[PDB]
């Protein structure tokens, strides 16, 4: 039954009709009926035979199915494809999702349904035009597809059309009578999407088609989309469109020479001085209407320089390529706003390139900037930390110096991240909550490395008591990991990673200043992970007792002097003593373990196995609790 | 005579069938479908599906060959 089921399974994956021609044949009605439409798990993904046959796209077993059988054509199955898992699919919508015309003709002429949608209400016809095909999209459509029907995230059939650039397919959809002034929960109206992938073909046809030229939620037009990602053409395109009026022209203008200043795959400088001259000579085009550029506050970030007013200006910067890369951070984010999301990814790059000219002052001086723009939006920031991270220790790798105050405002967008991971892991249900849980790990591994250091550097009191305060205000938060590691636990445990890119060099764990800055800055000493060890366990469980016997220590002396109890017991009921597994390290603790006849007496009770609950009084309740 | 044994032999005939058949070793496939029908005396289920599923000159062989 099972096996035999599972082979049909593994027969019609790769569309072996004959051998389905005798395992599902010859046999009686009801003993096969539950065969036919019997869900098998494979590849992590479920599927009936029907499913991954159109999948396979293999027409002759979904015949056979379809004809010899009648199989039910409305079953319900998941998605390898499109990079993610998608459940609640169809027979019809895994066979438009790959191209495969003959089982799809087959599906709709043998009973399908057209308009069959998904858990993201993903219509057959948006996987179809999702592949690109336009046979098949004009014969669903031809069988009455209801090309208006949107998805969870309200991206119509045109839109993704229009991303994936297939021009024959969205000049078949705006051809029927489609919708080009659609919505997302973006506000991307088709044209943002088409000008953000840089097709050509697709913006002209949706001009051609009376589209709507109406600025999207994240406030930005399809000609500043286009302009944002220093697609010349597209601008080119968007710009003759008889309705941008001259504001918007020369907006777009500045904002594309902007946006090729500091692009990684666009760079190219003498672009944008040409692009930023040209929207200054259409400024400076009228004699009494000349459309004077909005003031700016110098920002500091930027070397305090200002945005260019007049063309005499810019002609003294055509040379200064280290100038040029402010002016157009500047005019980009005078133009997109603070508030965009596709801000702080220049400002980064121009960070990294000064770091890679061991330039690290004004990496720091942009990187600070883009990681605060990026924070006062609620979005992603583990890895901008974690570059941080990696300039700082780069920076004392190298025998430079860094910045005390840089060191303070790092760690405390660090503490803001950590609070802010912690109230997205405990609030996101099933959605991304191993993501989010590691990127909350990342963020903490990213602060002990900061912390790290901040203790190989030099700071001023005031900044070392700051440096302090955040790191109190962290924890008194008390972060936990997978495993229930706090920082201390990290930071005294060997088994911490550190990312291979410039960090090794300095963040080195178990680290004595770390341990000590946390012991004195006061950190729960006596914490226990889910596995029950304390510091002292994963210290004492430590493999270079001589290499770094300075490290271990002065680790063991500050664990011991802050009051961590050096007899505690974990999950396996083992002291530290025992766990310790290298002799050196067992000598170290034993002198610094002192006796205390409370704590005999304890393990006297955990061994005799007395009855000590409900007995003894409550805070005896927890200390014969953990000897 | 006809218990799962003889049914796995005939399954992996027809399965060399398909396989030699796409190859295009007819005469092969449609002696190895002999063979899988040889065994099993009244496989009316069988001799409706492969008169559709089956390419044409194949089946149109087979058939044939059958009274032989």
């Amino acid at each position: 039954m099972e096996g035999l089921a599972g082979y049909v399974y593994k027969a019609a994956s790769e569309g072996k009709v004959l051998t389905l021609a005798a395992l599902l044949l010859n046999r009686s009605e009801s003993d096969i009926r539950y065969l036919l439409g019997y869900v098998s798990q494979q590849g992590g993904q479920r599927s009936t035979p029907l499913i991954i046959a159109a999948r396979n796209g293999h027409a002759k077993v979904v015949r056979l199915l379809l004809e010899h059988y009648r199989v039910q054509t409305q079953q319900t199955g998941t998605v390898r494809f499109d990079g993610y898992v998608i459940d609640g699919a169809t027979a019809l919508w895994c066979a438009a999702g790959a191209g495969h015309f003959e089982v799809v003709k087959l599906l709709v002429s043998h009973g399908a349904n057209v308009n069959h949608t998904t858990v993201t209400n993903s219509t057959p016809l948006r996987a179809a035009c999702f592949d690109g095909r336009l046979d098949i999209v004009k014969y669903l459509v031809e069988n009455n597809a209801n090309i208006s029907i949107a998805n969870k995230y309200d991206n119509t059939c045109l839109m993704i059309a229009a991303y994936k650039g297939h021009t024959d397919v969205v000049r078949y959809l705006l051809e029927q009578r489609a919708d080009p002034n659609a919505k997302a929960h973006c506000g991307a109206t088709a044209l943002h999407f088409a000008a953000e992938a840089g097709h050509i073909d697709i913006v002209k046809e949706l001009i051609k088609w009376r589209a709507a030229i109406v600025v999207n939620g994240h406030g930005m037009t399809p000609l500043k989309v286009a302009a944002e990602s220093c697609k010349a053409d597209v601008v080119e395109l968007l710009l003759s469109h008889a309705d941008c009026d001259r504001r918007s022209r020369i907006e777009a203008l500045e904002l594309l020479g902007a946006s090729f200043a500091n692009d990684r795959e666009n760079y190219d400088i003498i672009k944008t001085y040409h692009y930023l001259y040209l929207a200054m000579l259409e400024r400076f085009q009228d004699g009494d209407n000349i459309l004077e550029k909005e003031v700016l506050p110098p920002i500091h970030a930027y070397g305090n320089r200002t945005e260019c007013r007049n063309p005499q200006e810019l002609e003294s910067i055509r040379q200064d390529r280290d100038a040029l890369h402010m002016e157009g951070l500047i005019v980009r984010e005078r133009i997109l706003g603070a508030d965009n999301i596709d801000v702080s990814h220049p400002i980064i790059y121009r960070g990294a390139v000064y770091a890679d000219n061991m330039e690290f002052e004004q990496c720091i001086k942009l990187w600070l900037h883009a990681l605060h723009l990026r924070q006062k939006g609620n979005r992603n920031t583990h890895k901008d930390l974690l570059r941080f991270a990696q300039v700082f220790s780069q920076m004392i790798h190298l025998n430079e110096t860094v910045k005390a105050p840089d060191i303070e405002c790092v760690l405390r967008c660090s503490v803001l991240e950590i609070e802010q991971s912690m109230n997205r892991v405990k609030n996101i249900s099933d959605a991304d909550v191993h993501n989010a849980m590691d990127n909350y790990e990342c963020n903490l591994y990213t602060f002990l490395y900061l912390v790290c250091i901040s203790t190989k550097t030099q700071c001023s009191e005031e900044d070392q008591c700051k440096i302090n305060k955040q790191i109190y205000n962290l924890i008194h938060l008390d972060p936990r990991t997978r495993e229930g590691f706090t920082l201390l636990h990290l930071a005294v445990n060997s088994n911490t990673p550190v990312d291979d890119f410039h960090t090794n060099d300095v963040c080195s764990f178990p680290n004595a200043l770390v341990t000590k800055l946390l012991l004195d800055c006061g950190a729960e000493v006596n914490a226990v992970d889910n596995e029950g060890n304390s510091a002292l366990h994963i210290i004492v469980q430590y493999n270079r007792p001589i290499s770094d016997f300075l490290t271990l220590h002065s680790i063991i002396i500050s664990l011991v002097e802050a009051g961590a109890h050096t007899d505690m017991t974990n999950k396996q009921n083992k002291t530290p003593l025992d766990k310790s597994t290298t002799g050196v390290s067992e000598i170290l603790l034993k002198t610094q373990m002192k006796m205390s006849l409370k704590c005999l007496a304890a393990r006297a009770v955990r061994a005799n196995d007395i009855n000590y609950q409900d007995q003894i009084p409550r805070t005896l309740e927890e200390f014969v609790g953990f000897h | 005579k006809d218990a799962e044994a003889v049914q796995k032999f005939f399954l992996e005939e027809i399965q060399l069938g398909e396989e030699l058949l796409a190859q295009g070793e007819y005469e092969k496939g449609v002696d190895h479908l002999t063979n899988a029908i040889a065994v099993c005396g009244q496989p009316q289920q069988l001799l409706q599906v492969l008169q559709q599923t089956l390419p044409p000159p194949v089946f149109q062989m087979l058939l044939t060959k059958l009274p032989t």
